[PDB]
């Protein structure tokens, strides 16, 4: 039978008024025998039709994966908006219904604190360095590492955890060769964040 | 004078070619270290800003995501613009090593040696060629321009 899966969109495309957000909804195995996939929209209970299905595309395990993107308002998402995706298909015993909204509370801005790379671990040819974020709300958050104003390729970001209070927070590593650190050249840690003034903050760490 | 030419040091450039491909010409009496051309996956990109506190020359993904920074050069030539591409290196830059030159210039950054021409000329030559941008290193050894 077909799987569905409705994904939220990009957090800088919501806090951002010049970016398009939208949720997509996947359909993960869809049937030789049954190709066909009906998709309905609804926003808060209200069908709208919006929203575009991109080609149904053959996968490496001879089942179809239909996509359909439904662009949504950014205020409308940001307020908490229930964004509901139905998928009917012969294959399904009743259509399948998933639902996507923000998380509704109170926005708490992020603290972010960059740390430098343990003396342990300059023994390494490379190093980490550290760009914690957190006691956020909601969990929906931008991470970037970047220096002289070009985005790192090298780095990588845990998931959002729930924190005891409530909030979230995370961690970003990015990963440079040791030289690059001991040189005293400066790397930026970017977040986006709705609770932040103008929902952007950075901040910069290099060698003393 | 209508693209960036920029001044690195002898560290920034062996960096260079640290990532780049190719062997020089026998011809070229340099240093085993020494490369003709950026690796497919890489290329350079070098920005020349009205604040010289914040040249910078880094290397790029292909997605122009930073793979390494290569140098923040203090000085500066006498075109502000940041540039991305292969790197090519076409020794001092005379017309005649361009002419010679296996790789062509065009659309690419051009990385030269200090030398027998001037900068103006070198900058010239290669901007002659359609090269977008070009850097210029002092090696130890020295080459008095002749006029
Ligand atoms: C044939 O081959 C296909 C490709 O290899 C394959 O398709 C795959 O089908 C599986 C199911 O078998 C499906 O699995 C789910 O994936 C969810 C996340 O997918 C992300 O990330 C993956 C990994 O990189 C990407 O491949 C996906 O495209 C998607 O990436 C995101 O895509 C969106 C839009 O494209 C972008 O906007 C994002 O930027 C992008 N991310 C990235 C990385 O680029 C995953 O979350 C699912 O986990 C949840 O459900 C599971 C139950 O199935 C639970 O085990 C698990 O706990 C999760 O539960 C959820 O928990 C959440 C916590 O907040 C709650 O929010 C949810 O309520 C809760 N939901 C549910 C329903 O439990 C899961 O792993 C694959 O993604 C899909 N595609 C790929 C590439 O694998 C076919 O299935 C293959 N055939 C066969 C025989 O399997």
């Amino acid at each position: 039978g077909p799987s569905v899966f409705l994904f939220p969109p990009k957090p800088k495309d919501t806090l951002y008024i010049t970016r398009e957000p939208e949720v997509t909804c996947v359909v993960v195995d869809v049937s030789h025998e049954d190709p066909e996939v009906k998709f309905n929209w609804y926003v808060d209970g209200v069908e709208v039709h919006n929203a575009k299905t991109k080609p149904r595309e053959e996968q490496y395990n001879s089942t179809y994966r239909v996509v359909s993107v439904l662009t949504v308002l950014h205020q409308d998402w940001l307020n908490g908006k229930e964004y509901k995706c139905k998928v009917s298909n012969k294959a399904l015993g009743a259509p399948i219904e998933k639902t996507i909204s923000k998380a509704k509370g109170q926005p708490r801005e992020p603290q972010v604190y960059t740390l430098p790379p343990s003396r342990d671990e300059l023994t390494k040819n490379q190093v980490s360095l550290t760009c914690l974020v957190k006691g956020f709300y909601p969990s929906d958050i931008a991470v970037e590492w970047e220096s002289y104003g070009t985005e790192w390729s090298s780095y990588k970001t845990t998931p959002p955890v729930l924190d005891s209070d409530g909030s979230f927070f995370l961690y970003s590593k990015l990963t440079v060769t040791k030289s690059e650190w001991q040189q005293g050249f400066v790397f930026s840690c970017s977040v986006m964040h709705e609770a932040l003034h103008n929902h952007y903050t950075q901040k910069s760490l290099s060698l003393s | 004078p209508n693209i960036p030419v920029q001044t690195i040091s002898r560290a920034a450039a062996e960096k260079l070619f640290g990532n780049m491909e190719g062997d020089c010409p026998s011809d070229w009496k340099t240093d085993s270290t020494c490369r003709m051309v950026t690796s497919e996956s890489k290329n350079v990109k070098l920005t020349v800003s009205n604040d010289s506190a914040q040249n910078s020359v880094i290397i790029v993904d292909k997605n122009g995501r930073l793979v390494y920074l290569v140098e923040n050069p203090g000085g500066y030539v006498a075109k502000a613009a940041t540039v991305t591409g292969k790197l090519v290196h076409a020794n001092f830059g005379t017309k005649k090593d361009f002419e010679d030159l296996y790789t062509p210039v065009n659309g690419s950054i051009v990385i030269v040696r200090a030398g027998k021409i001037t900068f103006a000329e070198k900058v010239a030559n290669a901007e002659s060629l359609n090269a977008i941008g070009v850097l210029i290193y002092m090696d130890q050894t020295k080459f008095p321009i002749v006029n």
